[PDB]
C-alpha cells in the first residue's frame, strides 16, 4: 500500500508485524523474515550477535520453505537433520515470543524484560542443539533461556 | 569467461535438480553429484559487503569450485574456507595471481599451481 | 481469492509436483530391479496372523490393504502404527531379512501383478518357514514400489493440473485488479 | 457482485445455484452450505429435521475441508475415519439430486416429489451409517431413499 | 493478456526459438513441437506434406515418451518398436538442423537452402526407415538427404 510502501525509506530501524503470527499466539507478532535495522553489522554489533541474529533468520526461513510442501507429503519423509531443523524452528519461533508488562491484562503472565547477551546466549544454545530434549511450549511465552528449562519442569507435571 | 561458463552450466543442472536434495535419499551418483556441486558453488557466489574483488581472485575461487577442489568440504565451511584460502594466495602467491591476470587465460603452469596450493591447503584446512 | 494467496499456494504446488515427480523416479528404479528379482523367487516360493508391508507411506492403499486382512506380529512398521519390525523397505529384503525374522519365532502380503494392480522334520520346518517369510517380502517390495511410483506420478500430474488451474486464476485476478483501480482513478478525475 | 450482494438481505430463503455443481451432475444445483433459511430453527421445524440438516452440512463441510489433501494425493492417503466421512459425504451429496418434471427430457429420468419426513429419513438413515454397504451411484437422481436401495439392488 | 490475445488473432504461425534446443547444439533453434502453422491443413499443403509433418510431430512426441524409460530401465529393454522409434526420431531431431548462408563467415561451413520437397521427401524416408543402417551424426548439419549419405560416407 502506498502509504506504508513509501514510509520505509524514512527509516533506520523496522519492526514488521504480521497478523498471520499474532493468528498462532505469537506476541510480539514480529515477523522475524521482514525485520531490520541499518545496525545490523557485524562492525556495529560485534560478529556474535551478527552470526547468531543470521543463523536464526536461516533457520527460519529453511523451515519456512519446508512447511507447505510437508504439510502434504509428511513429517515422515524428511532427514534425520532436516527434521532437526523443524523442531529447532519451531522451538525459535516460540522463543521469539515473550510476556510484554503492558500486556497482563491479555497474557495472564508477568512482564518480562530480557538483557542483549541473554537474548543472544539463549537463541545461540538452542541453534547449538542444546534443547533438542525439551518441549516445543517450553520455549512459549517466556523471558530468558532458564526460563524455558524451569518451564519444561513445570510441563513435566 | 573460462570458469563462470562452467559455472553458469553446472549451475543450470543443479536448479533443475534442485528440488530433490532435501527429499532425496534413493538418488543415482550422478544427481548426487550435480547437487554437491551445486550447493558449494552456490557457496562461493555469496559474498561479504565492501568488499569487492580483483578478478583474478574471483577466477581462483571459483576454479577452487568448478575443478571440483571443495566437494567433499562440508558446505557450512566453505565461506570460512575461501576467506582464509584468499587471504593466503594474496599473501604467498602474488606471482600466481599476476600470471592469471597478465596471461588472459589460466594455462598449464597456472594450473598446476593451483592444484598443489589447493589441496594441501584443503588438507591442512581440514586437519 | 487474492494475488497473494495464489502466489503462496502456486509456489508450494510448485514444489509439489518436482518432489512427487522425483519420488516417481526413484520408487521407478527400486521396482525395475525389484521386478527382475522376483523372478527367481516365484518359483523358488512354491518350495497366528503376520502382517508384511513396510515403515513407508504415500504408496496408496498397499499398507491398509493388508490391515483390513489383519483384523500378532508386522513386518514393516506401517503396520504397528495403523493397528514388530522396523527398517525394513529402504532397502531390497534378502533371505537374510527372512531368516532374522523367523529366527525371533497365516502371512498376509501384496502378491504383484503389474504397475497398475497388486492382490493382498524340526529342521525342515524351520526351512520352509523362511522360504514363506522370504516370498512374501519380495512380493511385498516389487508390489509397493510400483505403487508409489504409480501414486506419486498421479499426485505430480495432479499438482501439474492444480498449477495450471491457479496460473489461470492467477492472471484473471491480475487483469481485474489492474482494470479495477484504473477505473477508480478514472472516476475520481472525471467527477472533478 | 453488488447486484446479488446487494439482494441477499431481502430474502427469507435463498436457494443459491453453483455451476461447478451443475457440471457434477448434481441438479437441482444447489449449493448446500451457500444456502440458508430464517426459518431453519428447531422452534421452528422441530429438532429432528433442524439435527439432521445441521448434520448433513457438518459432514458436507467436513468433506470440503478434505478437498485440498484428496487432489493432490488422493483417498488412499487419508484415514479410515476420513474415508467414512467422504464416502457418506459423496452419498449425501448425489440424495440432495432430484429428477424435476419440468427437466426430464435433460434428466432422462421421470420427475419426483418427496414429502418432508422422507426426506429426514432419508438422510437421517445415511448419516446413522444404515447405508455404508451401497454405491455412491444408487443414490443420484433418485425420489426417496427407497429408490436408492432398488437402483442400488438393480446394480446388482 | 489483451496485447498477445490481439495480436494472436492475426497470426497464422509461430516460430518458437529455444534456449533448451540451442543448448542441443540443433540450430536453427526451433522447438519442433512448440511451433504450429494454421496452414498445417491438407486441404492447403497437401495429403503427402500433412502426413509427413504429422508423422514427424508424432515420432518425437513418442521419443518424449520413451525418455523416462530410458534414464529408468535402459535402451536395451525396449520392444524392437521402440528402439527403431528413438533410432528414428533422433536422426529426425538432427535432420532438423541445417547449416545458415548468413552464418558462413562464423562457422566455416556452406549455407543451405532446401527445397519443400527436399524436405518432405528427406523426412519421408527417415520415417520409412530408409536410413536405419545410417549412423546417427550424418543427419547433423546438413542440407538434403543427400548430404546425410555423403556424410555418412565420409565418416569412414
Amino acid at each position: 500500500d502506498p502509504a506504508p510502501a513509501t514510509t520505509f525509506a524514512h527509516l533506520d530501524a523496522t519492526t514488521v508485524l504480521s497478523r498471520a503470527i499474532a493468528e498462532l499466539g505469537i506476541y510480539p507478532a514480529v515477523d522475524p523474515l521482514d525485520s531490520t535495522s541499518r545496525i545490523m553489522d557485524p562492525n556495529i554489533v560485534g560478529s556474535e550477535h551478527y552470526d547468531v541474529a543470521r543463523g536464526v533468520q536461516k533457520i527460519l526461513q529453511d523451515y519456512k520453505s519446508l512447511q507447505d510442501i510437508i504439510a502434504i507429503l509428511g513429517m515422515d519423509e524428511l532427514s534425520e537433520e532436516d527434521k532437526l531443523t523443524v523442531s529447532r524452528a519451531r522451538k525459535i519461533q516460540r522463543f521469539l515470543s515473550q510476556p510484554f508488562q503492558v500486556a497482563e491484562v491479555f497474557t495472564g503472565h508477568l512482564g518480562k524484560l530480557v538483557p542483549l547477551k541473554e537474548t543472544i546466549k539463549g537463541f545461540q544454545q538452542i541453534l547449538a542443539g542444546e534443547y533438542d530434549h525439551l518441549p516445543e511450549q517450553a520455549f512459549y511465552m517466556v523471558g530468558p533461556i532458564e526460563e524455558a528449562v524451569a518451564k519444561a519442569d513445570k510441563l513435566a507435571e | 569467461k573460462q570458469v563462470a561458463g562452467t559455472m553458469k552450466l553446472e549451475l543450470a543442472q543443479y536448479r533443475e535438480v534442485a528440488a530433490f536434495a532435501q527429499f532425496g535419499s534413493d538418488l543415482d551418483a550422478a544427481t548426487q553429484q550435480l547437487l554437491s556441486r551445486g550447493v558449494r558453488l552456490t557457496e562461493l557466489l555469496k559474498q561479504g559487503q565492501y568488499s569487492p574483488m580483483a578478478i583474478e581472485e574471483q577466477v581462483a575461487v571459483i576454479y577452487a569450485g568448478v575443478r571440483g577442489y571443495l566437494d567433499k568440504l562440508e558446505p557450512s565451511k566453505i565461506t570460512k574456507f575461501e576467506n582464509a584460502f584468499l587471504s593466503h594466495v594474496i599473501s604467498q602467491h602474488q606471482a600466481l595471481l599476476s600470471k592469471i591476470r597478465t596471461d588472459g587465460k589460466i594455462s598449464e603452469e597456472s594450473d598446476a599451481k593451483l592444484k598443489e596450493i589447493v589441496t594441501n591447503f584443503l588438507a591442512g584446512f581440514e586437519a | 481469492a487474492t494475488l497473494k494467496d495464489i502466489t503462496r499456494r502456486l509456489k508450494s504446488i510448485k514444489n509439489i509436483q518436482k518432489i512427487t515427480k522425483s519420488m516417481k523416479m526413484v520408487a521407478a528404479a527400486k521396482y525395475a530391479r525389484a521386478e527382475r528379482e522376483l523372478k527367481p523367487a516365484r518359483v523358488y516360493g512354491v518350495g497366528l496372523i503376520i502382517g508384511v508391508s513396510s515403515d513407508r507411506g504415500l504408496c496408496g492403499a498397499i499398507h491398509s490393504s493388508v490391515a483390513k486382512q489383519m483384523k500378532i506380529i508386522g513386518v514393516g512398521d506401517k503396520i504397528r502404527s495403523i493397528l514388530t519390525f522396523k527398517e525394513v523397505g529402504r532397502r531390497p529384503p534378502t533371505f537374510g531379512d527372512a531368516s532374522v525374522i523367523a529366527l525371533e519365532l497365516s502371512i498376509i502380503f501384496n502378491r504383484f501383478r503389474s504397475v497398475i494392480s497388486y492382490k493382498t522334520l524340526r529342521n525342515y520346518q524351520e526351512y520352509s518357514l523362511a522360504n514363506i517369510i522370504y516370498y512374501s517380502l519380495k512380493e511385498s517390495t516389487t508390489s509397493e514400489q510400483s505403487a508409489r511410483m504409480t501414486a506419486m506420478d498421479n499426485a505430480s500430474k495432479n499438482a501439474s493440473e492444480m498449477i495450471d488451474k491457479l496460473t489461470l486464476t492467477f492472471n484473471r485476478t491480475r487483469q481485474a485488479v489492474i482494470t479495477k483501480e484504473l477505473i477508480e482513478i478514472i472516476s475520481g478525475a472525471a467527477a472533478l
